[PDB]
């Protein structure tokens, strides 16, 4: 699973 | 009362990024493709922010949100590129960024001519149909919702309802401007043909990504997306949603 993408979706 | 969905789509539309392409160094294809991918990664980050602000989108399961963005990033970026090229040059040139246009000395670079022709195709459809801003915004949402795994999604129910919302919205933008049903037909034909126009771009992307000799660079964002996407596309477990 694409980490930067997933992280981007989980955060801000 | 509450702002219309269409007005919200306008406020959340990202500003055009600058590339910082240095047209001072000599034009090479490896360097141009590398610059384009760098600008691509940034635009995709921008598209994650945009999708998050998208009424309804956050109600999908995180896996589905990820899936949709993974499968449609290329079509989102190519659609906006078509839009900017249409507005800024009436479809005569590709306008990637304010500091990055494709002129004839860089369209003549190895590997460039074919990929640029495919991208200008998209632009010239906007010209043919004289697409309005609002039509464009609704269509761009529908693109985000147009490619799904053959095995379906998790939150299929929320997904189906989200599509219905934005199909309504495209219908409304068509109403608020030929004949309504003909226009809807033409725009949904345009959406359908995006799957074909973009399949070719993906193929070339996969090639420049896997080709060791060519040394085209990808930022880590795109690298991770592409790296994951490639086995799913080989295996053919990716389904286009088509209107026709
Ligand atoms: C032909 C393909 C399609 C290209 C993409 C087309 C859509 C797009 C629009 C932009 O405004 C910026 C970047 C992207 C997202 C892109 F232009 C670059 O990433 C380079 C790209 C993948 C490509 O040129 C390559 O595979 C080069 O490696």
């Amino acid at each position: 699973r694409p980490a930067i993408l997933y992280a981007l979706l989980s955060s801000s | 009362e509450f702002p219309t969905l269409i007005s919200l789509l306008e406020v959340i539309e990202p500003e055009v990024l600058a590339s910082g392409y240095d047209s001072t160094l000599p034009d090479t294809s490896t360097r141009l493709m590398s610059t384009l991918n760098r600008l691509g990664g940034r635009q995709v980050v921008s598209a994650v922010k945009w999708a998050k602000a998208l009424p309804g989108f956050r109600n999908l399961h995180l896996d589905d949100q990820m899936t949709l963005l993974q499968y449609s990033w290329m079509s989102l970026m190519a659609f906006s590129l078509g839009w900017r090229s249409y507005k800024q040059s009436n479809g005569n040139m590709l306008c990637f960024a304010p500091d990055l246009v494709i002129n004839e000395e860089r369209m003549q670079l190895p590997y460039m001519y074919d990929q640029c022709q495919q991208m200008l195709k998209i632009s010239s459809e906007f010209v043919r149909l004289q697409v309005s801003y609002d039509e464009y915004l609704c269509m761009k949402v529908l693109l985000l919702l147009s490619t799904v795994p053959k095995d379906g999604l998790k939150s299929q129910a929320v997904f189906d309802e989200i599509r219905m919302t934005y199909i309504k919205e495209l219908g409304k933008a068509i109403v608020k401007r030929s004949q309504n049903w003909q226009r809807f037909y033409q725009l949904t034909k345009l959406l359908d043909s995006m799957h074909e126009m973009v399949g070719g771009l993906l193929q070339f992307c996969f090639y420049t990504f896997v080709n060791k000799s060519l040394s085209v660079e990808f930022p880590e964002m795109l690298a991770e997306i592409i790296s994951n996407q490639l086995p799913k596309f080989k295996a053919g477990s990716v389904k286009p949603l088509l209107f026709h």
